């Protein structure tokens, strides 16, 4: 069975920086792409970038280039992404996505989401 | 059948007669505060598996005896007798 | 065009050949009545059925895999069994890998499989544990490919028995390996004879981003014994 | 506390011969002397050390030639003049010398040596020379025979004992020597097997425990 | 492991029964025969009888003829005393204890007691 | 004076006769390829020994006791093992029964065994569970041993194979099996052929009180085999 869990919600003053984790279990960890989402309460969502934990290469979209960034750990199978210089607007809710085998975007398994 | 055991309290040869002969065929028992029970001497001289092997049993036709080299703390027990030769099985008074 | 060996069968190959590492076969212990002189059971018909294992992903950064042979069979199946309750065996193997890409891809790997590989650790004195070698199933990855993780060479790797797959030509590759220790039966659950290493020399490209490309390894014991569990008296 | 295992092929048989069992030259005496009792005297018994006591009374006939060899190591008490030594083999019925300068180191009828300290060391081989035909490890007996004989002596069973003695004249320096004997038993015959000793020794002469 | 675990305590109005149990686990129950014991608080003990539950034959003391029966069921694994017609001086520990396979009587395992 | 068969091997009888049951051994299936043609696996050195059963009590007030032979051994060693993943057995047993006891004792055994022993239940109206019959190892015991549980009196009882043990003369009793079923194989998991009974007709005695007189009762498959687990495709 695949779940990813999350962790529980947190805020932070502006001029800081958090981080969180998507961890995975249920699966062999070093497969897939770990995609992560971005949605403002109310509105779409966004695509932020991916982490290829096979080869540590990331693809970030052009807003979030300075924003955040994604890391991938082997051995406790988690997934984090740390962001930088919070303002007013970063208050979302941020998901994280399984790939497929092969390197297709279409998400199947997701996590619950964890507010800022 | 009738077995008297001759010292009342003990404050270390703890003797037992016999009405009539009994052929070997006695046991000797302890009982802790708490109230558990185990055998100690099975056959008159033989040791029970898991016992300090300080303790040992005399034999004779109707007069037996136990032997206790050293004392200790919790050795600190009422100890009984057991003739199993012929129904009814009678125990003994007890020392201590 | 099929390798029925027992219970299962990889159907549908490539035309392949069955290059000997070295010279040999695995021959069943020839004589020997002055060692472990209880006669070894020799299981035949219940332990050689190609245990296909897990399919990897290649992908441009990838950088190579290892598996230690009876470090990879000791929880799988009828011969991960026998290796609980038996303390020698003896046994040589054969190893079928294949890949599978369209006319459109284009890369290179080396098959090659390396006797007594003792691995390193890279920049420190504490020699490496017991969990970074016994690693099962799963294998494990090159960190430093081009100096093999003890310092020889790559350039140099093609003295021990090897293969080519080359994604212009072929997909497909064969090594059949003998008892190659100096003692006549081993313990299995504390020393690999053989490591099996795929390294991919040319990475591979494609106009779109990173076909997953992926391959199958399987192994299958060859001519294996044990000791002997059941005596007269 | 590691627990191994490796599997043992092996074919021979020759090793545990009772020849090279027992051929193996061990050391029986180390005993210092000073010169400036000046002199080395040790009778030829075997169980003096109990590493090789203890494997020589696995039997209790047995037959076999010495092969002495004597390892003189010198010191002054810095550099020596020429030392020369005499190695006088005794055997029973000839007298012993009880003095270095005695007249019994003249006597030409027993067998000597004269090595020097610069030389290899010296080496003679002495034949079986019991007057039975086996040497009694154990004897159940008295030499003795009226109430008083020290019980398991067997008078046929002694060798002899041999004499060590730094030739030269008094020289103005002094110096101490120390003698080390190391004895190679060859052309071994053994008979009647016995149980190995548990219990450590207690006496040189006898079986105590 | 052999155990003996008997009921908890109870008491009882004169011209009543009472019944009891010696609940037994660890081994073949229909081989062994199953002694009870009386011992009056102060004293020393005294063999009341047995059961043997391969037969449901029993052998009481003359003393406890009329006082005591005794059953034994298979099923649960259960030796039973039942008294009648209680006084004031039946006010006692009742112990269980264990046979031999051979039919001997010496005790190795024991209850742990039931006052009345 | 051993019955040394594969692993085990109990030694030292007193002398005794392989009365076969009527006049057949196993057999081993000579020709059905009309039935479950996948070739039976047939294991011979595996299964072959002497599994001892636990030693029973015999008292004067006994009355007697029964095993149902393919579901003494269900779950006991490697014949237990292939009854599960297995649906199609075939084999004939061998038992050996020896009470032991001194010159003074005095008694007589009925060593029975019973094909197709469907059994009763007394004074009612409905037919026997599934746990009154399916008893495993321990066994059961005759509750009415006169009328064998089912109405046909033990007098006639001889007509079934059997031997006496008599403690003035013997001690000991061996019947071999054949295979007793109208189909070719059988499901050892609902269906039981034999049913080897004791039953102490002249009860013991002695001077002193309830002699034990243990007895031990051994069962081995003679002739056994199963459908086949492993194929080609």
């Amino acid at each position: 069975q695949v779940q990813l869990q999350q962790s529980g919600t947190e805020l932070a003053k502006p001029g800081a920086s958090v981080k969180m984790s998507c961890k995975a279990s249920g699966y062999t960890f070093t497969n897939y792409w770990m995609h992560w989402f971005k949605q403002r309460p109310g509105q779409g969502l966004e695509w932020i970038g991916y982490v290829n934990p096979n080869t540590d290469y990331t693809d970030y979209n052009h807003k979030f280039k300075d924003k955040a960034t994604l890391t991938a750990d082997k051995s406790s199978s988690t997934a984090y992404m740390q962001l930088s210089s919070l303002t007013s607007e970063d208050s979302a809710v941020y998901f994280c996505a399984r790939g497929t085998f092969g390197n297709y975007a279409s998400f199947a398994y997701w996590g619950q989401g964890t507010l800022v | 059948i009738q077995m008297i055991q001759s010292p009342s309290s003990m404050f270390v040869s703890l003797s037992c007669r016999a009405s009539q002969d009994i052929r070997g065929n006695l046991d000797w028992y302890q009982q802790k505060p708490g109230g558990t029970i185990k055998l100690l001497i099975y056959s008159t001289s033989n040791l029970n598996s898991g016992v300090p092997s300080r303790f040992s049993g005399s034999g004779s036709g109707s007069d037996y005896s136990l032997t206790i080299s050293s004392l200790e703390s919790e050795d600190f027990a009422d100890y009984y007798c057991l003739q199993r030769n012929a129904y009814p099985l009678t125990f003994g008074g007890g020392t201590k | 065009l099929q390798l029925k060996l027992g219970n299962s069968a990889i159907v549908t190959q490539e035309a392949a050949n069955y290059c000997c590492a070295y010279g040999e076969w695995p021959n069943y212990l020839p004589d020997h009545e002055a060692v472990a002189i209880d006669k070894p059971t020799q299981p035949e018909t219940a332990t050689d059925r190609f245990y296909t294992l897990k399919s990897v992903k290649w992908e441009t950064g990838s950088t190579g895999w290892w598996w230690k042979l009876p470090d990879a069979l000791n929880n799988i199946g009828m011969f991960g069994q026998n290796v609980q309750h038996h303390y020698l065996y003896r046994s040589g193997f054969l190893i079928h890998v294949q890949c599978n890409a369209t006319k459109f891809h284009q890369g290179a790997l080396l098959v090659v499989a390396i006797p007594e590989h003792q691995r390193g650790a890279h920049n420190t004195n504490t020699s490496p544990g017991f969990d970074d070698i016994m690693k099962g199933e799963e294998g494990g990855t090159f960190n430093h490919p081009y100096v093999l993780d003890d310092g020889t060479s790559l350039a140099c790797a093609t003295i021990f028995p090897h293969q080519w797959i080359n994604l212009r030509t072929n997909n497909s590759a064969t090594i059949v390996l003998p008892w190659m220790n100096a003692a006549p039966m081993d313990f299995p659950l504390r020393h690999n004879q053989w490591t099996l290493a795929i390294i991919p020399v040319v990475p591979l490209g494609t106009r779109t981003t990173s076909s997953m490309v992926p391959i199958t390894v399987s192994i299958a014991p060859m001519c294996c014994e044990f000791n002997g569990l059941r005596h007269a008296i | 506390a590691i627990q191994t295992r490796t599997v043992i092929n092996q074919h021979g048989v020759s090793e545990t011969l009772v020849e090279n069992f027992l051929s193996r030259a061990a050391l029986v005496s180390k005993r210092s002397f000073e010169y400036k009792k000046n002199f080395f005297k040790w009778t030829i018994n075997t169980r003096s050390f109990v590493q090789l006591r203890r494997k020589l009374e696995l039997f209790t006939y047995l037959r076999f030639d010495a092969e002495i060899t004597i390892l003189t190591t010198v010191a002054v008490n810095v550099g020596l003049p020429d030392l020369t030594l005499q190695a006088m083999f005794v055997p029973t019925g000839a007298l012993t010398p009880e003095k270095q300068d005695s007249f019994h180191w003249q006597s030409g009828s027993n067998a000597s040596v004269f090595f020097k300290i610069s030389d290899p060391p010296a080496r003679i081989t002495i034949p079986f020379m019991c007057i039975n035909s086996a040497y009694s490890v154990f004897y159940d007996g008295f030499a003795g025979f009226e109430k008083n004989g020290l019980y398991g002596i067997n008078p046929a069973d002694t060798i002899g004992n041999l004499c060590v003695r730094i030739v030269n004249e008094h020289q103005p320096v002094g110096f101490t020597v120390t003698v080390r004997v190391y004895m190679k038993p060859k052309h071994i015959k053994a008979w009647a097997p016995r149980p190995p000793r548990t219990l450590p020794y207690m006496s040189i002469a006898n079986a105590n425990y």
